[PDB]
RNA sequence: UUUUUCGCGU
């Protein structure tokens, strides 16, 4: 039983490795802030990473976005483009209630236009 | 001199740099956008500009507008004000009326010709009672197709009138305000300036503009034509036109409405008309998808398209604001009245749709009605910009899947193709589970594969295992295409007045200091400047990443061609970083791309019927992937391509976009588009990043590693496959991607079959949305959509198995001379008849395609050649001549008979018809001779009263008979025989067929070419005509020629490349001035050119004398007579050769007899519908689809390593197997072949023929595989079609086995089968109903008996010798020791 | 028996581990490591280039 | 006591593992031995290919 | 037994290939511009040592 | 008028 206590502490440290190796994150090699030349591949936790980019110290154009995506989480940008009806905004409802319906306001003039 | 010819059709792009820089130097002012263009321009102006405005009209119109009398506009305002022309006058319109009446009057006769043939054979002025009713019923045409054709006919005047006078002058301008009523044009090549005197409006344009102008004329009038003529056919005949239908009101009224949205809208109304694609879709799934699905996708339709109307409103908005179209903004923008138009539209599409499939998959020919966007350079390359320069996020077990991923692929690919798993170094890291799958060749299914698997694959590195070639490939490096200049001279495209004084002296003083080579701007020229060339320097800088870290690189962009979608951007490197990136795109599609079967870069119809197929749920997700590219950065794009560098045994090969883009500048590339440089900076790498470029891509560039990132999907998609339980059937091809997903499901209380496909199929886009954000793609709902029962592809419409098409797409841009080069005429007649037989093939319409290929035929014949650019009158007047001397050879009494018939005579024999009566029925024939006989002899039954029911017999009306004398009697006098007959297996030669254009520019070409700083193409230049005369005399001796076998010979020795690189030489606008930096096209090459048409023209002159050579007498008697046998002894007369065998076959259509009912002679090929009912066409059959596809060669390929083997050195190996199968009978075959070997490879026979795949065939004549051999016989009909029928050959086998048992035959079968189907097609089409069965009883006179013959010669080993040491520098790569040595290694 | 099934435990934790890492050696490589000349260190000596070394030396 | 030994060794082995990978994350996120390692890493797989080279040219010869 | 000790024997070299991937990401990634420097001259003088072994 | 412009491709 003792080596089975001394590989005990082996499998779990390895599970912590893993279990870290997952949380783990990588960012892309992009440009610096500055625009001065490239910068490395930043590389650490994801708690961290996701804090620098709260704080802009990696940019990026959609920030929220990437907290959704970073914590695992659906974000309601995401929801709307797989929801199951999409929404209409005023635009298309107005084309939607022109389309949909006889003729009312005529206006059968190409020179009006 | 040399003489400047404009192109006629657009085939370019609309730049919008040129227009702002012309409109800012005209107006003082600027005229489109407040860029750089508008300022450069006004400051130094350029030669052309300033030659256009100088001109006495234009400095009046430029005082006026001053003045303010005339308002300033835009070019799609005009665009629309010429489309609603409202102004033509009385007298014009009647002459318009009048010559559209005699043009469709001729085309019906030129067609009653060929309608009579089909319907003698068939059995079922003008001759036919059919066409009789046809041209009562279009007596009169429509007001719509008058207006149509009066505006093109202007448009083409105009611009021909121009053509021609900048030919016969340079630097012409040609002033018109009488062409067209009330406008005025300035046409000319760098600017074309409208001026409408009525409503006081003028802007300034672009050649290309006024091209795309008349291009919406003529495609605006091709699709009134064809829909009046289908209208037509279908009034006496519901089965006879094309199975669309609009009464063209409609049509018209939509052209309104949409050129008036693009007026309404500015240059941004094409956002609006782009996303019609959704709308036209939408329609169609209101049809055929279920409840939820349409209702989903309508509801994304209109949010796509009212987003996209927002966004051209506020983009026009601001560009316009502080310009000089600040007030020409329409008042139906601010209050918003514009959706009430647009809703019309949208209503006038869905109406003339009329709720039908056929009507709105063939629609798609409005997103070409339109003209194409002034695509705006600096935009779109923000745009790409701002979405390639980001950060992205990556889980790192998300990168470890994807890699993983592709790893089980390529060990998939890997133990499916070679029985192993490749070579890996890390064979500790996998575990006990993959080791044992490691030891034993055997790889785990999808369904034991797992997440953890992938993480645990994903550490694995491979040895090599395919060779990198160490020579260059001239084949598919050489181009006609263009090249960026180096970084430090890539102000050298720019004009030297746009760049600053301090650029243009740096760049003199550089330009010194580059070589003669990368000094140029094309590919050739490149290629061809290169003296210090070597074949081993792209494999030498491969291996040393010379490319890495390189001081020259730089990345051009160029607005793309004829695209509607302005954010469409092609890019250009300099010669050796094209070198790498092609290189690598092609070892990927060789090597790894077979592994990846989902990727089509391989019939579209086919490909679609793989996808024509407690409870099994199935779905579809059509994913688009045009900014799919710019997702992707080397922590995702290179991880996969990692393992393909580690397979090839290379560094940074696949990679290198991801390694070298980061690092260079990316600048806009364009004449009118420079950037802003300033002062005191001299290299890219120090100018500031504008709008005009920027630096630190980060991202994919189109295009290239496209193979690579559609590979990297693929595995993705698997990835998602594995993550979400369900099987996936993607069908990936290039920018659109097809997704069939299947999952096994439990249904559940109160749940049917539909529902819980859309359940399924919200659970999939959600996880494939998920991840490819983690892999770092953002994909929104506008690309992707969803869908049960969809296969769509390359814009095409299947579904229920029954294939709906769109061939008024395709057949939309017909005209005089259309893809042609120096408006070729012969060209110009095949590129008609090509682009016509799609009406025929896809919409299935033979009579409504052979009405509209004979209009434009007579108007090019009859309308166009007197008005050729660069011969003014010698074509018609060598036509006229030729109508002359056909009307004296036959009894026609009158010219118009006589060009009736040279319409409808083919054009091997110096004829006017580009489409043979067999491409009515099958596709592919085995020889065109005996074709274009069997043509012939079919078209001359219309005027001798023949009768093609029975077999030929001879009556007193000798025509025929004259004919057939007349082609079979010649003078003979070859030359180059056998390198002739190499080069086309079936070539007539003695000046018995026609000429072309490569075959005059051989000689041009290599004169050229020996006058060049690059050895090698010098070299082989020079050696060019001994190397021809040497290639003659190798198999001068063999007794029976083999025309097949000389192909395989030609194709073996190293002559084929030289030849294949001189011929693509040969098709540059301009030969003799590729080494002379201009862009004119040289005397010589134009009367060259003339000299060639001239003699195309006046051939039936040689080919029927009037005094049929034979001394006015012995005319062939026609009883008992084999069309085969009359075309070989013609084929062999010509050449002078004793026998000529393996190259003719009977005509299918002539030796098929046709009889719809049964007999006791019905000894017949039985041919049958199977679907009960009358009427067949766009309806699905329970039968398999008919491929005809060819009988495969039976071979025994040994077993050894072939990756180690290059492609070149298989298919080297593959052509040397086919020579010692073919010629194995050789008095001299030891040596012939030892030598060959020697010199081809580096091995000798004996080492050779272990690679062989010898071939268990006794016969050769019948299953050879030469490029030259057709290797399918599919029908006229689509695939589709061809499943309601069945066909047997039992009676065909009974009677060929009676009569020439027991021995090959040179009839085909397919070919039969094939004409059979199409036959039957065309009888239901001619008769609104489909026979029960047809039955084809051969005329076993022209049947032949094919055999192996005994070839009795020696092969002239000096010669073959002197040809391998004369092109030794285009041998493939030498099988070495040490590659030869690991060919059998297990 | 239970010795040896968790040894393959974590044998198999252990190929996880590679393969995780193997995949951060290959993307943190980056063109960041072309321009500095450490890529070749990072992804190791390759078939090819080790011929041309050797075909030097013997040259 | 071998296994035991083992089972140690392996001990010291991860909580390197754990240091370096911390060390790894700090560095990037928040020596000249090591360079040295890792070259000779470097060469033994370069060796380990030139001695398959090698053998494939001495089967040829 | 002697499945014991190859399973030791694989478990051993599958740590050592791991502490050389830690060693490769360290110094890749420290050492701001003045590592690379060392990096490449250990390169160079890692390519004449393969030379001078295989002329050898 | 730094060869009018004209990528990779299917």
């Amino acid at each position: 039983d003792n080596i089975t206590a001394r590989l005990d502490r082996i499998d779990e440290k390895l599970s912590e490795i893993l279990g870290m190796l997952h949380t783990l994150v990588v960012a892309s090699a992009g440009p610096t802030s500055a625009r001065d030349g490239i910068r490395d591949a930043m590389v650490g936790l994801r708690e961290e990473m996701i804090e620098k980019i709260r704080t802009e110290a990696l940019m990026t154009n959609d920030r929220l976005e990437a907290m959704a995506r970073l914590r695992n989480e659906e974000s309601e940008k995401m929801a709307k483009d797989t929801s199951d009806e999409v929404s209409l905004n005023p635009t298309s409802e107005k084309l939607n209630n022109l389309l949909e319906g006889n003729d009312s306001d005529n206006d059968l003039s190409l020179e009006d236009f | 001199a040399n003489v400047y010819l404009t192109d006629s059709y657009l085939k370019g792009v609309i730049s919008f740099s040129e227009c702002n820089a012309l409109g800012s130097y005209i107006f003082n002012g600027p005229y489109l956008k407040n860029d750089y263009t508008n300022l450069i321009s006004r400051q130094n102006p350029l030669i052309e500009h300033m030659n256009l405005k100088k001109l006495n009209i234009t400095q009046s119109l430029i005082s006026k507008y001053h003045k303010g009398e005339i308002k300033l506009e835009e070019p799609t305002y005009f665009q629309s004000l010429l489309m609603t022309y409202k102004s033509m006058t009385s007298s014009e319109q009647i002459a318009t009326t009048n010559l559209l009446k005699k043009i469709i009057r001729r085309a019906i006769e030129i067609s009653d010709v060929k309608v009579y043939a089909i319907l003698n054979k068939l059995g079922l002025t003008i001759k036919t009672t059919l066409l009789k009713k046809l041209m009562c019923s279009m007596q009169h045409p429509p007001s719509w197709l008058i207006h149509w054709f009066n505006l093109y006919t202007k448009l083409n005047n105009i611009l021909t009138q121009y053509r021609s006078n900048e030919v016969k002058n340079h630097g012409f301008t040609l002033i018109d305000n009488q062409t067209l009523s009330g406008f005025q044009f300035i046409l000319n090549q760098y600017g074309c300036i409208v001026y409408h005197k009525e409503l006081k409006r003028i802007t300034v344009t672009t050649y290309n503009q006024f091209l795309t102008w008349k291009d919406i004329s003529l495609s605006r009038l091709n699709v009134c034509l064809i829909t009046w003529i289908s209208n037509c056919l279908n009034t006496l005949n519901k089965s006879l036109g094309l199975r669309c239908g609009f009464n063209n009101v409609i049509l018209t009224q939509l052209f309104l409405y949409g050129d008036c949205i693009l007026k309404l809208f500015h240059n941004e109304g094409f956002y609006i008309i782009k996303e019609v694609e959704g709308f036209i879709m939408s329609l169609i799934l209101n049809i055929t998808e279920e409840d939820q699905f349409r209702k989903r996708f309508y509801n994304s339709m209109l949010n796509n398209i009212t987003d996209a109307a927002n966004k051209a409103q506020k983009n026009l908005l601001s560009r316009v604001c502080h310009t000089l179209l600040d007030k020409t903004v329409s008042d139906n923008i601010i209050n918003g009245r514009w959706i009430i138009l647009l809703s019309k539209f949208l209503k006038l599409i869905k109406l003339a749709g009329d709720n039908n499939l056929n009507n709105l998959s063939e629609l798609y020919f409005l997103f070409r009605i339109f003209g194409h966007p002034m695509v705006d350079e600096r935009q779109a390359m923000d745009a790409v910009k701002i979405n390639c320069n980001e950060t992205k996020f990556y889980l790192l077990s998300s990168l470890s899947m994807l890699r993983g991923a592709f790893i089980y692929r390529i060990i998939k690919g890997f133990v499916n193709n070679y029985n192993r798993w490749p070579t890996l170094r890390n064979a500790i890291v996998l575990p006990l589970r993959w080791l044992t799958y490691y030891k034993l060749n055997t790889y785990p299914s999808l369904l034991e594969l797992t997440e953890r698997d992938l993480i645990v694959l994903s550490g694995l590195r491979f040895y090599r295992e395919f060779r990198l070639p160490k020579k260059v490939d001239l084949e598919m490096i050489i181009n006609d295409k263009a090249i960026s200049p180096p970084k430090n001279l890539i102000w050298t495209s720019f004009p030297r007045n746009y760049m600053p004084s301090h650029i243009q002296n740096y760049i003199e003083h550089e330009k010194l200091k580059f070589s003669e080579s990368d000094k140029s701007r094309r590919v050739l020229e490149y290629y061809l400047r290169d003296n210090k060339f070597n074949e081993c320097d792209l494999y030498n800088c491969v291996v040393n990443q010379s490319y890495l870290n390189n001081p020259n690189h730089v990345v051009s962009l160029t607005g793309k061609e004829r695209e509607l979608s302005v954010g469409r951007m092609f890019a250009m490197q300099p010669g050796m970083f094209r070198q790498v990136q092609i290189l690598a795109e092609k070892m990927i599609a060789e090597n790894i791309l077979q592994f990846f079967p989902e990727s089509l870069t391989r019939e579209l119809q086919k490909i679609l019927e793989l996808k024509a197929g407690n409870y099994i749920s199935k779905c579809s997700i059509i994913t688009d992937l045009s900014k799919f590219n710019q997702a992707f950065r080397y922590e995702t794009s290179c991880i996969c391509s990692d393992v393909l560098d580690e397979l090839h045994g290379v560094q940074s090969l696949f990679s290198w976009l991801h390694l070298t883009i980061p690092h260079v500048t990316i600048i806009c590339t364009y004449r009118h588009a420079p950037p802003y440089i300033g002062d005191h900076i001299v290299d890219l790498n120090n100018v500031d990043e504008q709008s005009g470029l920027y630096r630190y891509h980060m991202g994919g560039i189109e295009g290239w590693c496209q193979k690579l990132w559609t590979i990297e999907a693929i595995s993705l998609l698997d990835l998602i496959s594995l993550k979400g339980k369900f099987s996936i059937t993607a069908l990936i091809n290039g920018d659109n991607q097809s997704i069939d997903i299947s999952k096994p499901i439990r249904l559940m209380e109160g749940q049917t079959h539909a529902q819980a496909d859309y359940l399924l199929a919200l659970n999939s886009l959600k996880l494939l949305y998920k991840e490819y954000a983690g892999i770092g793609h953002k994909l929104k709902g506008t690309e992707t959509y969803i869908s049960r029962d969809m296969q769509f592809m390359s814009k095409t419409i299947q579904h229920n198995g029954v294939y709906y098409p769109a061939s008024i797409k395709k057949v939309l841009r017909v005209g005089p001379w259309i893809n042609t080069i120096l408006d070729d005429f012969k060209v110009s007649l095949e590129s008609i008849g090509s682009l016509t037989q799609e009406l025929e093939y896809r919409g299935e319409s033979l009579l409504c395609s052979l009405i509209f290929r004979n209009v434009w035929l007579y108007n090019q014949i009859a309308l166009q050649l007197k008005n050729h650019a660069l011969c003014n009158n010698k074509l018609y007047l060598d036509i006229l001549k030729v109508l002359k001397h056909l009307k004296t050879f036959f009894n026609l009494d009158n010219i118009d008979t006589a060009l009736t018939l040279y319409m409808n005579l083919p054009m091997l024999f110096g004829g006017g018809d580009p489409n043979l009566l067999y491409r009515s029925f099958y596709r592919r024939t085995p020889d065109f001779l005996t074709e274009a006989i069997v043509h012939s002899v079919f078209i001359l039954s219309y005027y001798t009263n023949h009768d093609l029911k029975d077999k030929l017999q001879d009556l007193s009306d000798d025509r025929l008979n004259k004919f057939l004398t007349c082609i079979i009697t010649f003078d003979k006098n070859p030359n180059a025989e056998f390198v002739t007959l190499m080069r086309d297996p079936q070539a007539l030669g003695s000046e018995r067929q026609a000429k072309i254009t490569s075959e005059i520019n051989r000689l041009a070409v290599t004169e050229v070419l020996s006058t060049a700083p690059n050895k090698i193409f010098s070299k082989s230049a020079q050696h060019y005509t001994t190397t021809e005369i040497d290639l003659n005399d190798i198999m001068q001796n063999i007794e029976p020629t083999y025309p097949h076998g000389l192909r395989v010979v030609y194709e073996s020795l190293p002559f084929y490349k030289a030849e294949k690189i001189v011929n693509l030489i040969s098709g540059t606008k301009s030969i003799t001035n590729i080494l002379e930096k201009t862009s004119a096209i040289d005397l010589t090459d134009i009367d060259r050119a003339t000299e060639m048409m001239r003699k195309n023209i006046t051939l039936l002159i040689r080919i029927l004398p009037l005094d049929c050579n034979r001394d006015k007498r012995e005319i062939l008697s026609m009883e008992n007579l084999s069309i085969t046998e009359l075309s070989k002894y013609v084929r062999e007369r010509s050449w002078s050769l004793s026998n000529i065998v393996g190259v003719t076959s009977p005509s299918i259509m002539y030796t098929m007899d046709i009889k719809y009912t049964t007999s006791t002679i019905s000894s017949g090929i039985i041919i049958e519908k199977y679907n009960v009912n009358s009427l067949t066409r766009g309806e699905r059959g329970p039968t398999k689809p008919w491929v005809g596809s060819s009988t495969q060669e039976k071979k025994t390929m040994p077993v050894y390593n072939r990756q180690v083997l290059t492609k070149k050195q298989r298919d080297q190996i593959d052509l040397l197997a086919k020579l010692d199968w073919v010629y194995a009978s050789i008095d001299n075959k030891d040596e012939f072949m030892e030598e060959l070997s020697i010199g081809t490879l580096g091995l000798t026979y004996e080492k050779a023929k272990k690679l062989f795949p010898q071939y268990l065939s006794v016969n050769y004549l019948h299953r050879l595989t030469v490029s030259s051999r057709p290797c399918e016989f599919p029908a006229s009909i689509p695939a589709y079609r061809t499943t309601n029928y069945h066909f047997d050959t039992s009676p065909i086998n009974r009677i060929l086995t009676e009569k020439y048992g027991d021995e090959d035959i040179d009839i085909v079968f397919q070919n039969c089968i094939s004409f059979g189907l199409s036959l039957m097609s065309v009888v239901e089409q001619f008769t609104n109903v489909c026979p029960n069965r047809i039955i084809l009883i051969p005329k076993l006179n022209e049947i032949h008996l094919m055999k192996p013959p005994i070839f009795t010669g020696d092969v002239d080993i000096h010669k073959l010798k002197q040809v391998i040491q004369k092109q030794h520098m285009f041998l493939p790569d030498k099988i070495s020791l040490t590659q030869y040595v690991e060919l059998f290694l297990s | 028996d239970n010795i040896t099934a968790r040894l393959d435990r974590i044998d198999e934790k252990l190929s996880e581990i590679l393969g995780m890492l193997h995949t951060l050696v290959v993307a943190s490589a980056g063109p960041t490591s072309a321009r500095d000349g450490i890529r070749d260190a990072m992804v190791g000596l390759r078939e090819e280039m080790i011929e041309k070394i050797r075909t030097e030396a013997l040259m």
